[PDB]
Formats: structure tokens, C-alpha cells, sequence
């Protein structure tokens, strides 16, 4: 990436591992876990980093572990503004045929609904846990071969394990590391545009089919380009400068264009077009500050701050009464409080002293005792240390 | 025909191409017409509370002016001079009204002194255009079509879904404003229902109605007529509309503002006469006939004599010498 | 309900009823289909799925692509690949065919296995070789630009073959062999219509358009042996940016410095990224004008070819190209880089005519006129075999491209053409010769069977002349 | 430079009798404020002027080559259904026949 480097260091690829002998990097060529994205108005970006764009209005097919069927994940989209052009996901649906053949489905509120009933997070069924994040998403996890993220506004992440490799098919992709076959159809032929690759996945015949997919929607709202342009141009200034050879620009400034003069709300989506090109930075290694005064602060409850890379460990109460579990989690983007202070059942977080215990879903009180015959619990500061 | 005429006269009134009258009071700029598949031109109109501010054509999306009903005209953000002849546009004085022609892309706008827009489109947007003027589809009953493609039947909605938020306007939903009329009415209603109902009782307009229908004129004004601060003109912008289309469907109405008791603002000097000549008679012009046929407007100009001087009527003896 | 049709009543006792909702169309029967109820309407027999309105009795319904319907057995050529469906799916073959580099106007390249970058070098760079590795390797195609990182009307590229142990190099429009080919047998320049197509070997061949347009055909043999500009030829597209030191880079500028041949020429300089390149940067008059008349890749007549080509490269490709150009007298940076998508279009079958007397004109006249008499056998035609038989090359020829663009001369049967005469001419008057009584060449000035002297009756042609050397023993 | 084909080899002769310098400035003008993409129009047509001028003044000039403002005839002929060829460009051929 135009820089020397000594003889004998090691590089990595956030996978692999690289090593400078004779001038010549030996680089090992192992296989690595598959990021499937969907953001933005109607921005894809598939298992082996094929950027593309499809504004279709039905039920989609988004990945399918598709020689056996250990999952399937399903989309839906609708107009998300008065154009034509911005159509961006309501809800997402998951299908668990290795649990029960149950049917979670993650709704636009963030919240979560397994088989009509909605469910109070966390929820550490069988295989999967699902639970909040620090930004008030929703992470599900399946297994350990499995990953997922909130469906609140319309952003999803699907990170499979190799173990998954070259063995799915969907709207994103074989995941066999080669980007040129991903535009597949049940039928098995690429189709060489995008409007046929999409409506090939969709899973009802009354949807209407897509016919062009626009490259432009400022054409239609001129009053919005001249914005558009200095809005997205941050994504080249310097201020994005560090990470420009993590990963390259050019798919994030398209994305930011298209979603500023196409949404609704010009605004939020410059900022969650730009969250976006921020977080693809900091998934390489590269943390990036970005926000401005000007440039959309994030703003929670007075009682927490912004912290840029935080702890997402041992802020929540509950943390507390289960010490011996792990969290093997980097710093996560978003807020917290001083760690004198841990979060609070409510939301406003208190000096552990008066933090409750969750002994069995049910939550006891900062100095509550329950004896018994047999057995004494007390809950001291968020964990009854007690006696049998 | 070959030319269709939407119309956003009054307050907050609009008359569609195909004839489909309606109210709303918008709060920012508005997509008035323009083709819905290739957009090669698009009108649009700026309120700022309820009332009008400007007109504004976004050719392409590489040139815009924004003519300002405050005599104003900027050409992208900067104040700009008049006439004004750029990019195939010409934006001059005709009859004393602000006009904007674009014949190259067939369309002519306009705005006259109290601030009623007018737009001509051509008749190659047949079927073509999609704005706040409804398509131009000889059909008046489909004119409500939002910008998701499907027909409504509240103005309101069909208006707000045609809104262009831009960088520094960011617009929202509007909603009808609340009537104050109810309270009061009666003795001023009585000498009133007769401002609306000459528009159909006088002879002068009693020809018309072979081709454009008055019920909705009336209705309109009659609505309209209620918060009127005791004042006659306050049913006259209807009569003015019911004019100038009747003058659009080819059957010019003579001299019905002798007795209307209200007539249109003009400069001082030039009085509003009905079918003006478009070739005007300014002191350095050139007297080449058979090239300035073209056809007659309805607008105000000066008196028999008193020549055009850079709109200031003066006697035709003082033209002034230019060197 | 209709009466082929029936009707089914929702189940109080389950929820994965599926009933109405799930309906079971055609493309829906492979996909996985997650309901919350039912609607107990009419669905299709449990044996056929509802297609166009109707309920097909055994499904084996048509196999979409391309959003067109095919009947079952009906088969598709896709390159190489014919593809018949059965039941629902098709099972193509397995061929590979000739892979293709490409120099996409003046700075974007092509790589063999599809894929499009950016890099304005002025440097000479390695576009293709064999020297690759663990692999000994034969060619070294290398390409060598001149001020080529403002390119308006200047940066004619030379390329330089250095095959077989023959350099090859060839600029200025005229193919110039500095060094002759070991095995002369493979070497074969074919000068056809405006291009300078040339047989470098039995899986090699590069074809040029005399002016930029440069792309090297290689065949099924080379399948991940070379590296270069191009990448590794192996069909995975990701990891076509490898740069000289085995390292896949981000960045195509850092590749391409990385395959430059000599150490002290100038690395381009990284500019930071924007939507109009050079000139069209703050004229955004002059972009959209740019804009539009690039548009002409997606007009009336490229329609047939954009459902089999993607003009969404060649279009940037024409706006970079067209906006950083300052064309005065010579409008080529524009027309060139749509030539090179109707070359791409009539290689796939899909002939385009889109030159017109005010949009490119291409005259062809002036060869004609040469001649004292006007006698007119030269004329334009949008794409003709190109690769044809004629007095320099009597015998056919495997040959890379179908049909190529320019002057083609068609003249009447049995007078095929000379190239050193402009003219077409009576077989018997051009210097062929059948020195074994077979239409082989213009009596090949080749050397016939050395390592086993028994049957060197060795015999050649210089111009009708049957003539015969001898084969001088070693003893 | 390329306005400066006024003064070159082929327009020598004219140059003799007209002078080149207001079609110069003419084609520097056009050009500059020109902006040129499919058609090289606003150059060839600044050039195409001062040929003509020559031509009537009794010096006919052939400037026009296939890297030169190209100007094919091929379409007057290919619309019939043999190839008649009959059409060709003359750089001054009479204007007013028969
Ligand atoms: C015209 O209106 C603009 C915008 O409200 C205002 O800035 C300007 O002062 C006005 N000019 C005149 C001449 O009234
Ligand atoms: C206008 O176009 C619409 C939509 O294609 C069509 O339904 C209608 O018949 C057309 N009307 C006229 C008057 O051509
Ligand atoms: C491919 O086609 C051949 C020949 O028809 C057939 O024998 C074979 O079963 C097919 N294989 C697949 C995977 O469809
Ligand atoms: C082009 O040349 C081909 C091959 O000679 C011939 O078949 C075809 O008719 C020609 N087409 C035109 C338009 O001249
Ligand atoms: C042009 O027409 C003239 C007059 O017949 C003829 O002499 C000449 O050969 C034609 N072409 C040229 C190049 O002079
Ligand atoms: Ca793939
Ligand atoms: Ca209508
Ligand atoms: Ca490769």
C-alpha cells in the first residue's frame, strides 16, 4: 500500500497473516468468515464484496444455507418516501428449521417476535441469544456458525463462519470468494443485470417485477443535488483520509449520494450513509472520529456519555450476576457511563450499590433477602453472594 | 389547442390543466409540471406560509432561476439583472407581467402584478407531464395522481406528496388551515352572494358557459368571499380566472371589467386591457410588421399614445436617443 | 372455485397451514416460503403450480433467463456453453473459453477475468507474462504509454512482444518486428479492416486497433500461469490486484506501480477521487453535456446489446475519458471508447451500426481513389469477417475475433484481394505458390523438416518459381 | 497549434490571396469557448469556411483527410439494393448544373 517495511514483519488482512522475505510477502490462504450487508435506501452488498443496488417491493430471499438447512433469512421492503426510487427493508424474518422449525422475526421498532408472541430481550433459548446492543439494536446468534444484527430502520448485517463456504444461496451469494458469479438465479445462469438477478429471488407472483433500476433519483428532485455532492464529499476529505486503504470509497460515496437525494429525510440519511462507510472502516482495524457538532452527535440520556471505543462488558447490571460468563467483545461505538456508574434496569445508570440481581429472570432489590428452609439469597450489589 | 394552461391564481388556489380546481397552502417548493419519466424541464413554485414567493424552472439539473414574485429573479444565488436570455430561456416584461419562455423545451410561464402564476406547456406533453397541475390527459377527473402513482381524492395529499425538500428547506406534511368564517357571516353575505353569482348572471360572462362550466368558480369565491374585510374585490380573483380561461378555450370576453368594480394591479400608467398586442411599441424598435404576429395576451400597456421607455409610459414626441 | 381449479379450508388445529398465502408459482417452488397463517381461498392441485393464470398439470414449467421464457428442451449458447433445462434448471457444459485483457481507452484496463480499474501510468508496465512464478514461461507482452496521465490527445502506447525470443514491439500504427521470431511458423500478421490482428502462437494472439485499443486473446492452455496488468487468469475475480510481490492490494494505483518494469520511471501520484475527472470539475454545464452524449451507449440501437453486455463500465469509461480529452480536430477519445463496446457487442454476436455522417463519420474513400479510374470495391461495414483469405495469406487461419469494424473491400468472386495492391486481383496474379501442389502460401520462405534429413527435398517459392535449395549435410 | 492549419502546407497558395488571420482568430475563438465531444464541428466548420473563400478566389483546396474532419458518402449508395456507388466528395465540384 505505498509504504515500506522491514524485512521479517508480519502483516494481517483482519484474516491472514503475511510475512516480507526477499522483498516478497509469503501470506498464508486461509478461508474467512462472510459479511452480507444490507443498508442504505436499497444498498447490497454481497458475501464476496459485490456492491450493488436493487429497489424491488416484495418479499426477498436473502440467504438460504442451501444444501442443508440449517437457516434462511428472508427480507421485506417497501417505499420508504414519497419518490420511486427509495425503497428500503421493513422487517426481516429467520427461519430456525434446527429449532423447532421456529420463526423469529425481527420488526422495524427493533424489537423481536418469535411465532406471533413478542419476546422481552434477552432471550437465551435453545441455540440462539438473542439480545440488545449498546445502540439499542439486536444481535441475534445462532450457534456459533451464525450472526445477525437489528432490524430497527432498515440496516442488517449476516456474518456466517467458513463453515458455510460456497454452500448458500440468496440475494447474497454463493460465499465462495469469487465476486463474478454472484449474480446466480434459482435456475442456476448469471443474468447480467440486476433487475432480472432480483426478481428471480422474489417470493410471491403478485409482487410487481422491477423494470429499470435508476442511478440517479437527484434527477427527479434537482432541488437536492448541489447538497448531495458537498454532503457525500466527506467521504474523500480528510477527515476519511486513514482509512481510504482499508477499504476503498468509491460504493460508499454512491450509496451516500443515492440515499441523500432519494429518502425522505436528506439529513438522517447523510448520517446513516456515512455511519456506514465509518463502520466498514473500523471492521479492518481503522476507528475513525467522524462526528462533528455539525456532523451528527449522537445524543442518549444525560446520564451517559459518548464514548468513542468503549467496554460493552460489564456496563449493564446484569453483568454483575453473571461474572463467570465471557465477553470476548472489542470496544463498540456508542455510550456508556463513568465506571463508577453501571447501567440501571430503567436506564439511568447508578453506582453499583443499588443494582439489581436477576437471579432466575426475576429481579430482586438492592438489600432483598430471600431466605428459605433449605436455602438464604440476599442480593448484595448485583449478585446474591449467598449461602446454602 | 396545442397548449394547455395550469394556473395557481388567488390564495392557495389552483386550476389544473385539465380544469379540477382546488385550495392548498403550502409551505415549501412544490413540483408544478415537468415530464415523470424523462425530466428534462421541471416548474416548480415556492410558498413560504400559505402564500406564494416565486417561480422557479430547474433545467436539467445543471441550470435553475427563480423568478421572485418580489420583482426579484436569481439565477442560482446570485441576483442577476432583467431581461435575461441564457441557456434557451428568455425572461423579459411582456405586458407588463414577468414572463419566462422556454419554446425550445415548450413551455411559457408567467406571473402578473398581484402574484398569480401561469403556466402555458406545450402539447408534446400530452400524457407526458406529472406535477401539482395533475397530467395532461383530456380527462379531469384522474388529476390527483401523488408521486407513488396512485390516484388519491384529498388535494392535500396529492399536493404533499409532490413536495421538493432541497438542502436548506426540508418541508413537511401540510395541513388545511382553520376556518374563521363560521362565526361570522350574515349581514355582509347578503350584498356578497351577488359578487359571485354575476359571474354567471352578467351577459358579458353569460357566453362562456357553452364552454367552460361556472359552478366551480362560484363555489370557489363563495368559500373565499366569507373572510373578506368587507370589500367587493374579494370575489374578483375568481372573475379574473374565469376570464382568462374562457380567454384560453378561444372565445376572448370583451370589456367585462367596465362594470366588475375590481380590476387587476398594474403600474401606474398602463391600464389592463383585455387582448393587448404582444408586440409592444417602445421608442427604439425597429417597425418590422409580419414578424411580430404573434397571438394576443391578455395584459395591461400603456394609454393610446405614451410609447414604452424601459416601462415608464412617456409621449411619443420624448423618445430619448441611445449612443 | 374455478373448476379446474380448487378450494381448502384452513386447519384450527396447526399454524404451519400455508394455505393461500403461500401460493406456489413456478420461481417460488425452489424458494423457501415463511407464512402466518392462511387465507383458505382456491390454490392449484397439489400436483401443478399456478403459472400466468392458469395451473400447469406436471410442473416441468419454462426455464426464465433473461426475463424471457424457454420451453423445456429449448437450449441457449452463452460463449462457449450450450444450456438445455429439464426439469426446471439448466445443465450447461463445462468449456472454457479465450479469456481477454483490454486497454478500456486511454487509463482503464480489463482484466482476463472481468474486471475494470483506473490506473494513469506514463511508465512501461507488464500487461501480460509467463514469468510467473514456479512456471518457466514463454511471452512477455509489456506496455509502454507517453504522457498518458492527462490524456487529451497525446499518449500513443506502444506495446513490445517479447515472444519466443523475438521482440515484436510495434507503435506508430505499423507492427515493426526488431527481432525475428525463433519458430517463424507461429508468427502470422493478419492486417484486416482497422485493426492489425496478430498470431503470436497456437493459444496467443493480440489484436490492435492501430491506435489504443490493445487486448491479448489467450486460450483454455495458460489458465492461471500468467500475471501482469491483467491478472492471473483463473476465474476468481477478487484476487485480480495481486501486485508483483504476491500481495493482493486495496488500491489500483499501488498494483499498478507495483507491476512497472523499470525502478526509476515516476510512480503516479494517488489524486483523490471524483466524479469529474479533470475538466468537467466545477463546468458542471460541460458534465451534463458529456453526460448525455455519452448516453448513447444505452440507445435504440445498443438495446439489443445491453441485455448481454453491462454498458454501465464502457459508460464510465466515456465520461472519464471524454471529460479529461480536450478533442480539437480529432474527436477519438469519444468515438474510440464506444467503438471498443460495438467491437465487445459484435465479438458476442450482436452486430451494432452506429457511425453516421454527423457522429463519427469513418470515411473509406480514400483508397478508392487511388487508383487513375475510380473503381470503387472499398467500403465501410459496421462488422465483417475480418480474419479472410487473400494472396499474403492463401491458406485459412484459426483466428481470435469473429468479425472487426473498417474498410472492407468486397469485390466481385474469384479476384480475392492482395494487400500490397490495393486492388483485387485474379488468383493466378499474386506470387502464391503450391510448392507440394497444395494451397499452402506465397511460397513459405520456411525451412521444412531439418531433423530428419531422409526427406529434405527441401523447396520453396519466391515468387511463381517452384525453386529448390539443398540441404547441406553436416558431413 | 491545431487552428494553425491555416498556415500550412496545402493553403499555401490561398494564403497568397486572402489572409488567413481573421478565420484564425475566428477558429481560436470558436474553438476556446466550444465545447467539442462527437462532432468536431465548431472547428472543421471555422476551417471549412476558409476553404471556401479560397475556392471561390480560383485556389481549390483538398484539406480534409480520414484523421480530418472525415465527411463519408457511403449512405447515398447503400440504400439501394446493389451497392451503385456513384456519390463521392469533391472538394469544389460546380454547384448550379443541369
Ligand atoms: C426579494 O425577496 C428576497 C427573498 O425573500 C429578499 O431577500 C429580497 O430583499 C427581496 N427583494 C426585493 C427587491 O424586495
Ligand atoms: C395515457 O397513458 C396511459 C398510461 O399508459 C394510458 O392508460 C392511456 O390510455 C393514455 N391516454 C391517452 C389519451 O393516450
Ligand atoms: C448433465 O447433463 C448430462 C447429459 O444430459 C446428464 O447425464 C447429467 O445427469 C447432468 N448433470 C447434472 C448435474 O444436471
Ligand atoms: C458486411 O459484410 C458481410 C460479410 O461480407 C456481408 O455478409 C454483409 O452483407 C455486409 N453488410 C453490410 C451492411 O454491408
Ligand atoms: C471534382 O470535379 C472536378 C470537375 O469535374 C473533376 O475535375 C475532379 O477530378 C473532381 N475531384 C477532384 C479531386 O478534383
Ligand atoms: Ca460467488
Ligand atoms: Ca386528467
Ligand atoms: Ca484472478
Amino acid at each position: 500500500s505505498g509504504k515500506r517495511y522491514p524485512p521479517g514483519t508480519s502483516l494481517s488482512r483482519d484474516c491472514n497473516t503475511c510475512i516480507c522475505r526477499n522483498s516478497q510477502w509469503i501470506c498464508s490462504n486461509e478461508e474467512c468468515p462472510g459479511e452480507c450487508l444490507v443498508t442504505g435506501q436499497s444498498h447490497f452488498k454481497s458475501f464476496d464484496n459485490r456492491y450493488f443496488t436493487f429497489s424491488g417491493i416484495c418479499q426477498y430471499l436473502l440467504a438460504r444455507d442451501c444444501q442443508d438447512h440449517s437457516f434462511s433469512i428472508v427480507i421485506e421492503t417497501v417505499q420508504c418516501a414519497d419518490d420511486r426510487d427509495a425503497v428500503c427493508t421493513r422487517s426481516v424474518t429467520v427461519r430456525l428449521p434446527g429449532l423447532h422449525n421456529s420463526l423469529v422475526k425481527l420488526k422495524h421498532g427493533a424489537g423481536v417476535a418469535m411465532d406471533g408472541q413478542d419476546v422481552q430481550l434477552p432471550l437465551l433459548k435453545g441455540d440462539l441469544r438473542i439480545q440488545h446492543t449498546v445502540t439499542a439494536s439486536v444481535r441475534l446468534s445462532y450457534g456459533e456458525d451464525l450472526q445477525m444484527d437489528w432490524d430497527g430502520r432498515g440496516r442488517l448485517l449476516v456474518k456466517l463462519s467458513p463453515v458455510y463456504a460456497g454452500k448458500t444461496c440468496g440475494l447474497c451469494g454463493n460465499y465462495n470468494g469469487n465476486q463474478g458469479d454472484d449474480f446466480l438465479t434459482p435456475s442456476g445462469l448469471a443474468e447480467p443485470r440486476v433487475e432480472d438477478f432480483g426478481n428471480a429471488w422474489k417470493l410471491h407472483g403478485d409482487c410487481q417485477d422491477l423494470q429499470k433500476q435508476h442511478s440517479d433519483p437527484c434527477a427527479l428532485n434537482p432541488r437536492m443535488t448541489r447538497f448531495s455532492e458537498e454532503a457525500c464529499a466527506v467521504l474523500t476529505s480528510p477527515t476519511f483520509e486513514a482509512c481510504h486503504r482499508a477499504v476503498s470509497p468509491l460504493p460508499y460515496l454512491r450509496n451516500c449520494r443515492y440515499d441523500v437525494c432519494s429518502c425522505s429525510d436528506g439529513r438522517e440519511c447523510l448520517c446513516g450513509a456515512l455511519a456506514s462507510y465509518a463502520a466498514a472502516c473500523a471492521g479492518r482495524g481503522v476507528r475513525v472520529a467522524w462526528r462533528e457538532p455539525g456532523r451528527c452527535e449522537l445524543n442518549c440520556p444525560k446520564g451517559q456519555v459518548y464514548l468513542q471505543c468503549g467496554t460493552p462488558c460489564n456496563l449493564t447490571c446484569r453483568s454483575l450476576s453473571y461474572p463467570d460468563e465471557e465477553c470476548n467483545e472489542a470496544c463498540l461505538e456508542g455510550c456508556f457511563c463513568p465506571p463508577g456508574l453501571y447501567m440501571d434496569e430503567r436506564g439511568d445508570c447508578v453506582p453499583k450499590a443499588q443494582c439489581p440481581c436477576y437471579y432466575d429472570g426475576e429481579i430482586f432489590q438492592p438489600e432483598d433477602i430471600f431466605s428459605d428452609h433449605h436455602t438464604m439469597c440476599y442480593c448484595e450489589d448485583g449478585f446474591m453472594h449467598c449461602t446454602m | 389547442s396545442s397548449t394547455a394552461r395550469c394556473s395557481l391564481f388567488g390564495s392557495d388556489f389552483v386550476n389544473t390543466f385539465d380544469g379540477s380546481m382546488y385550495s392548498f397552502a403550502g409551505y415549501c417548493s412544490y413540483l408544478l409540471a415537468g415530464g415523470c419519466q424523462k425530466r428534462s424541464f421541471s416548474i416548480i413554485g415556492d410558498f413560504q406560509n400559505g402564500k406564494r414567493v416565486s417561480l422557479s424552472v430547474y433545467l436539467g439539473e445543471f441550470f435553475d432561476i427563480h423568478l421572485f414574485v418580489n420583482g426579484t429573479v436569481t439565477q442560482g444565488d446570485q441576483r442577476v439583472s432583467m431581461p435575461y436570455a441564457s441557456k434557451g430561456l428568455y425572461l423579459e416584461t411582456e405586458a407588463g407581467y414577468y414572463k419566462l419562455s422556454g419554446e425550445a423545451y415548450g413551455f411559457v410561464a408567467r406571473i402578473d402584478g398581484s402574484g398569480n402564476f401561469q403556466v402555458l406547456l406545450s402539447d408534446r406533453y400530452f400524457n407526458k407531464t406529472c406535477g401539482l397541475c395533475g397530467n395532461f390527459n383530456i380527462f379531469a377527473e384522474d388529476d390527483f395522481m401523488t408521486q407513488e402513482g396512485t390516484l388519491t381524492s384529498d388535494p392535500y395529499d396529492f399536493a404533499n406528496s409532490w413536495a421538493l425538500s432541497s438542502g436548506e428547506q426540508w418541508c413537511e406534511r401540510a395541513s388545511p388551515p382553520s376556518s374563521s368564517c363560521n362565526i361570522s357571516s350574515g349581514e355582509m353575505q347578503k350584498g356578497l352572494w351577488e359578487q359571485c353569482q354575476l359571474l354567471k348572471s352578467t351577459s358579458v360572462f353569460a357566453r362562456c358557459h357553452p364552454l367552460v362550466d361556472p359552478e366551480p368558480f362560484v363555489a370557489l369565491c363563495e368559500k373565499t368571499l366569507c373572510e373578506c374585510a368587507g370589500g367587493l374585490e374579494c370575489a374578483c380573483p375568481a372573475l379574473l380566472e374565469y376570464a382568462r380561461t374562457c380567454a384560453q378555450e378561444g372565445m376572448v370576453l370583451y370589456g367585462w371589467t367596465d362594470h366588475s368594480a375590481c380590476s387587476p394591479v398594474c403600474p401606474a400608467g398602463m391600464e389592463y386591457r383585455q387582448c393587448v398586442s404582444p408586440c409592444a411599441r417602445t421608442c427604439q424598435s425597429l417597425h418590422i410588421n409580419e414578424m411580430c404576429q404573434e397571438r394576443c395576451v391578455d395584459g395591461c400597456s400603456c394609454p393610446e399614445g405614451q410609447l414604452l421607455d424601459e416601462g415608464l409610459c412617456v409621449e411619443s414626441t420624448e423618445c430619448p436617443c441611445v449612443h | 372455485c374455478r373448476p379446474p381449479m380448487v378450494k381448502l379450508v384452513c386447519p384450527a388445529d396447526n399454524l404451519r397451514a400455508e394455505g393461500l398465502e403461500c401460493t406456489k408459482t413456478c420461481q417460488n417452488y425452489d424458494l423457501e416460503c415463511m407464512s402466518m397463517g392462511c387465507v383458505s381461498g382456491c390454490l392449484c392441485p397439489p400436483g401443478m403450480v399456478r403459472h400466468e393464470n392458469r395451473c400447469v398439470a406436471l410442473e416441468r414449467c419454462p426455464c426464465f433467463h433473461q426475463g424471457k421464457e424457454y420451453a423445456p428442451g429449448e437450449t441457449v449458447k452463452i460463449g462457449c456453453n450450450t444450456c438445455v433445462c429439464q426439469d426446471r434448471k439448466w445443465n450447461c457444459t463445462d468449456h472454457v473459453c479465450d479469456a481477454t485483457c483490454s486497454t478500456i481507452g486511454m487509463a482503464h484496463y480489463l482484466t482476463f477475468d472481468g474486471l475494470k480499474y483506473l490506473f494513469p501510468g506514463e511508465c512501461q508496465y507488464v500487461l501480460v507474462q509467463d514469468y510467473c512464478g514456479s512456471n518457466p514461461g514463454t511471452f512477455r507482452i509489456l506496455v509502454g504509454n507517453k504522457g498518458c496521465s492527462h490524456p487529451s490527445v497525446k499518449c500513443k502506447k506502444r506495446v513490445t512482444i517479447l515472444v519466443e525470443g523475438g521482440e515484436i514491439e510495434l507503435f506508430d500504427g505499423e507492427v515493426n518486428v526488431k527481432r525475428p521470431m525463433k519458430d517463424e511458423t507461429h508468427f502470422e500478421v493478419v492486417e484486416s479492416g482497422r485493426y492489425i490482428i496478430l498470431l503470436l502462437g497456437k493459444a496467443l494472439s493480440v489484436v490492435w486497433d492501430r491506435h489504443l485499443s490493445i487486448s491479448v486473446v489467450l486460450k483454455q492452455t495458460y489458465q492461471e500461469k500468467v500475471c501482469g496488468l491483467c491478472g492471473n487468469f483463473d476465474g476468481i475475480q477478487n484476487n485480480d490486484l495481486t501486485s508483483s510481490n504476491l500481495q493482493v492490494e486495496e488500491d489500483p494505483v499501488d498494483f499498478g506501480n507495483s507491476w512497472k518494469v523499470s525502478s526509476q520511471c515516476a510512480d503516479t501520484r494517488k489524486v483523490p477521487l471524483d466524479s469529474s475527472p479533470a475538466t468537467c470539475h466545477n463546468n458542471i454545464m460541460k458534465q451534463t453535456m458529456v453526460d448525455s452524449s455519452c448516453r448513447i451507449l444505452t440507445s435504440d440501437v445498443f438495446q439489443d446489446c445491453n441485455k448481454l453486455v453491462d454498458p454501465e463500465p464502457y459508460l464510465d469509461v466515456c465520461i472519464y475519458d471524454t471529460c479529461s480529452c480536450e478533442s480539437i480536430g480529432d474527436c477519438a477519445c469519444f468515438c474510440d471508447t464506444i467503438a471498443a463496446y460495438a467491437h465487445v457487442c459484435a465479438q458476442h454476436g450482436k452486430v451494432v451500426t452506429w457511425r453516421t455522417a454527423t457522429l463519427c463519420p469513418q470515411s473509406c474513400e480514400e483508397r478508392n481513389l487511388r487508383e487513375n479510374g475510380y473503381e470503387c470495391e472499398w467500403r465501410y461495414n459496421s462488422c465483417a469477417p475480418a480474419c479472410q483469405v487473400t494472396c499474403q495469406h492463401p491458406e485459412p487461419l484459426a483466428c481470435p475475433v469473429q468479425c472487426v469494424e473498417g474498410c472492407h473491400a468486397h469485390c466481385p468472386p474469384g479476384k480475392i484481394l492482395d494487400e500490397l495492391l490495393q486492388t483485387c486481383v485474379d488468383p493466378e496474379d499474386c506470387p502464391v505458390c503450391e510448392v507440394a501442389g497444395r494451397r499452402f502460401a506465397s511460397g513459405k520462405k520456411v525451412t521444412l523438416n531439418p531433423s530428419d534429413p531422409e526427406h529434405c527435398q527441401i523447396c520453396h517459392c519466391d515468387v511463381v518459381n517452384l525453386t529448390c535449395e539443398a540441404c547441406q549435410e553436416p558431413g
